[PDB]
């Protein structure tokens, strides 16, 4: 590897974990949608 | 390697550790230089009394009559025990005279001058983002169809798809904004998301602006680039002065460039590096120790070593003698100790030491990538415009 | 006795009636001056500076009425051969001491092994040490604009071809006004300050509205990165550095380095084995004012100058056009020779000693060093 | 106004044809200048004091 | 060796082998600036 | 600086190696081996700023 610096980074699963966060964004919105939706 | 000055005009000699030498009836001129200097100490510990002379024909030997050219001669000539220079080690040489392990070791080279980057643009991308677009594009639908349950311009799944994939890129689409509530709340789900989002863009921009392997160098005797002169447009000039030895090698290595490279052979080594000062050709082929050399030297930040410096028909520089001479085995136990003694680092300092520093940046405002970019784009482009009238049959 | 030199003393001509215009500090001290004898370039002067002021305060703790000569010559001296009578000769302040032309031994000179033999000095006044004049660069680096910090090429080029792929799916549109409002579209894209006519209802030609968005993002990628490579980075190279360094280390035409001309810093590159073709070379075209040494800065005229290191660093407060050298060299700093022994040999020891006792040193700062701006 | 922050302000859009050339001034002016704000982060961010 | 008056009283030193002074050490801080910072406020002339 | 100061080796009032003592510092730092001072102590790996 290049390794010496670190140009490589690519966020993906650091990046992943936000974006897992908005996927329980839809979750929430289920629940309350039901919810609230009533 | 070495170095020569006048004598001190006043004293009409020289001074510190310099050396004398005469030159042709031959009047002295100063005899200077570092490796210069370790055959110094190394005859002091070996104690074996110099003398200075001025090569008069060549540089070290050749036969093109069946004879060297210069110093070599001069041990075929026997007018020294041992002699200083660069000494190639070469078959020829091997052949000619006896020498031992190197003062320090040699290639051959060549040297691009820096470059006065086709990545970026998907290179942070982490593509399994581009996965979580698609999942976007799924609890997108999803939540479109699932809350328009309850609230059933309609604006469907297509039209929200332009929506929410409208906040993919920036928002920045202005039609048809779906008034659901709790729907509004998912819009700021995938809002905040892509605010986050276009986060990542812009310190993943950070980053491959942070981020510079620069290269792009010839691969060397192999190089395509060497393979066929006329294979790009311009022929990129590599190579040395006439009567080279490294280029001995590469006349036993490659014939097609030696041919090909006697049209740009070029006069001098530090003339003809003046020459890649104005790029007059493409780059210089030279001895890789030499070439350091020529590196460490440079007005501002301007030449390249082909490659970091990997090596290239490796080799090395010395003092030689004849064959079966006296100091034989001892001159070879001088060489011994003399790395023995690390002061090797202090011809860095006295001559190795380079101020052009290593490794790593001037501003890329040009299309290059960019304009793979724009590639992309307008191949997408006629890819809908295929699948377009494909849609026409549809 | 001693030489004007801003870390030592700044004093010029005094007044037409002979004396000094008043002025009070930053801290609002009309701090004592005196009067001086000057050369012409013997006449009367001005006695005004910092260290000036530290014999002040020397007299001031035991009593000696300070007359203060100027310097017929700048330096001290150093022990030299003349053209006959086999002897080495300190000419200067240091000889007028050992000539005893004056009293006390005033000047902020660096000890000098060298010197020492000659004579005996005091402990350090101050800590100070060598280094090379060095000299700012223009610091630039401002371009691009906006437009620049583009390809105009590049940039205008996409420009146009969004608006030929606005052509494009505006034939989407023509095929299965929307192309003026198309060009609303496409360019609103470009800025994506949402125009607000619409979106086409083209799915085909709306994931190509997809399409120009991802080129939209990247662009404001392009700006982005773009700025910060502008912003990123710095100049390639300042160099100097190591006391060794290599433009010091390899003698040539290119490089002009030097320093001043019969210095205890000349002192310094006087007697050592690696100076050689340095000392030598800077002897050739050394220059003997350090005001030319200032100005010579100013006037860009050498590639390079040394003198007195912490002297420099007061300098450094002088002008913005310099620089500061990376680190000290053969390091000193200030005080008063001791021609034989005086009273006031072991006196100026209790001197120094409730010198750096007391803060009067930080005044010093105050009325020297703390003045920088830099 | 809107577009002097990063635009976002959905109401009221002049349909002036110029005038929207006009807004094309503002609003390219204001992406140079949000990129301003930027690498200006950037600058502050590489800055250490 | 301190110099010091008390010292300077009691004994005989020369010059130091190397200079010294008063200090402390804090630990390395485990800002004030960036909102405004680079804004150059001829921009909001602007 | 704070209250600058040094440290050296000190002898008692009036004492023989006195002038000679000091002389030996003087050409001490006449070595410039203090920067091999630095190598066997003060050089450090804590590098600067």
């Amino acid at each position: 590897d290049s390794r010496s610096n670190a140009p490589a980074t690519l966020t993906c699963e650091n990046m992943a974990g936000v974006f897992m966060l908005v996927a329980g964004g839809i979750v929430a919105g289920i629940f309350l949608i039901f919810i609230e939706i009533a | 390697f070495v170095i020569v000055e006048s004598v001190d005009p006043l004293s009409g000699t020289c001074m510190r550790n310099t050396v004398p030498c005469q030159k042709r009836g031959y009047i002295k001129k100063c005899c200077k230089g570092f490796c210069i200097d370790i055959l110094k100490k190394i005859s002091k510990s070996v104690k074996f009394t110099y003398d200075l002379y001025l090569v008069t024909n060549g540089k070290h030997g050749k036969k093109i009559n069946g004879t060297w050219n210069g110093m070599i001669g001069e041990v075929v000539m026997k007018r020294a025990y041992m002699a200083v220079g660069s000494l190639t080690i070469n078959e020829e040489r091997s052949e000619v005279v006896d020498f031992s392990v190197p003062f320090i070791e040699t290639g051959i080279s060549v040297m691009v001058s820096r470059s006065n980057s086709p990545s970026a643009f998907l290179e942070p991308f982490s593509a399994c983002v581009w996965v979580m677009m698609f999942v976007m594009l799924l609890i997108v639908s999803a939540v479109a169809v699932f809350v328009f349950e309850y609230f059933s311009p309609s604006f469907t799944i297509g039209k929200a798809i332009w929506l929410l994939w409208g906040l993919v890129f920036n928002n920045s689409v202005p039609v048809q904004n779906p008034k659901g509530t709790t729907s509004k709340i998912m819009v700021s789900v995938w809002a905040f998301f892509a605010v986050i989002f276009l986060a990542s863009y812009t310190a993943n921009l950070a980053a491959f602006m942070i981020q510079e392997e620069y290269v792009d160098q010839v691969s060397g005797l192999s190089d395509k680039k060497f393979q066929r002169p006329n294979d790009f447009s311009p022929p990129f000039r590599f190579g040395t002065v006439p009567n080279g030895s490294t280029e001995r090698n590469i006349r036993n290595n490659y014939a097609e460039m030696h041919a090909y490279m006697g049209k740009f052979n070029q006069r001098g080594v530090d003339d003809a590096l003046l020459s890649l000062k104005t790029g007059k050709l493409d780059a210089f082929i030279y001895d890789a120790a030499v070439l350091n050399y020529m590196a460490g030297r440079d007005e501002g930040c301007k030449l390249v070593t082909i490659g970091s410096g990997k090596v290239f028909a490796s080799t090395g520089y010395g003092i030689a003698i004849q064959k079966d001479s006296g100091w034989k085995r001892q001159v070879d136990l001088a060489i011994l100790q003399l790395f023995g003694d690390g002061e090797m680092e202090e011809l860095e300092a006295l001559w190795l030491t380079g101020i052009c520093h290593n490794e790593k940046m001037s501003s890329q405002l040009d299309i290059d990538n960019m304009a793979g970019v724009f590639y992309m784009l307008g191949a997408a482009m006629a890819l809908s415009l295929i699948t377009f009238i494909s849609e026409h049959l549809f | 006795v001693t030489i004007h030199q801003e870390p030592f003393v700044y004093v010029k001509p005094t007044m037409s009636d002979g004396t000094c215009k008043e002025e009070f500090t930053v801290n609002g001290d009309p701090v004592k001056k005196v009067i001086c004898t000057g050369p012409n370039d013997t006449v009367p002067q001005c006695c005004y500076g910092f260290c000036i002021d530290l014999l002040i305060k020397l007299a001031r703790t035991m009593q000696f009425t300070y007359e203060v000569h100027l310097v017929a010559d700048g330096k001290f001296g150093t022990q030299e051969r003349v053209q006959n009578s086999n002897k080495k000769e300190w000419n200067g302040m240091m000889g007028e001491l050992l000539s005893g032309q004056a009293d006390m031994i005033v000047a902020p000179l660096t000890i000098n092994n060298e010197r020492a033999q000659y004579i005996e000095f005091s402990k350090p006044f101050k800590y100070q040490g060598l280094t090379i004049l060095v000299k700012k660069e223009i610091p630039r680096s401002t371009l691009d604009s906006f437009m620049q910090p583009f390809q105009s090429t590049l940039w205008l080029l996409v420009g146009l071809s969004v608006h030929v792929v606005a052509v494009m799916l505006y034939l989407l549109d023509r095929f299965s006004l929307t192309l003026s409002s198309a060009m609303w579209f496409s360019w609103g894209v470009l800025l994506n300050s949402g125009i607000g006519e619409g979106a086409p209802r083209s799915f085909s030609a709306r994931i190509l509205g997809m399409v120009w968005a991802g080129f939209a993002m990247i662009i404001v990628a392009s700006y982005t990165a773009n700025l910060a490579a502008f912003l990123v980075l710095d100049r390639p190279e300042e160099r100097i550095t190591g006391i060794n360094d290599p433009r010091l280390r390899n003698p040539s035409d290119k490089f002009i380095y030097a320093t001043v001309k019969q210095s205890s810093v000349d002192i310094y590159f006087r007697r050592q084995v690696e100076l050689s073709t340095m000392y030598r070379h800077m002897e050739k075209h050394n220059y003997e004012s350090a005001a030319e040494a200032i100005q010579a800065v100013r006037d860009n005229k050498l590639h390079a100058f040394i003198w007195d290191s912490a002297v420099l660093e007061f300098e450094a407060s002088q002008k913005c056009d310099l620089v500061t050298t990376g680190e000290l060299f053969f390091r000193s700093g200030f005080g008063i020779g001791m021609r034989k022994d005086s009273p006031w040999k072991q006196q100026v020891s209790l001197s120094i000693l409730k010198s750096h006792e007391n803060g009067f040193m930080e005044d010093l700062d105050k009325t020297w060093v703390r003045y920088q701006e830099c």
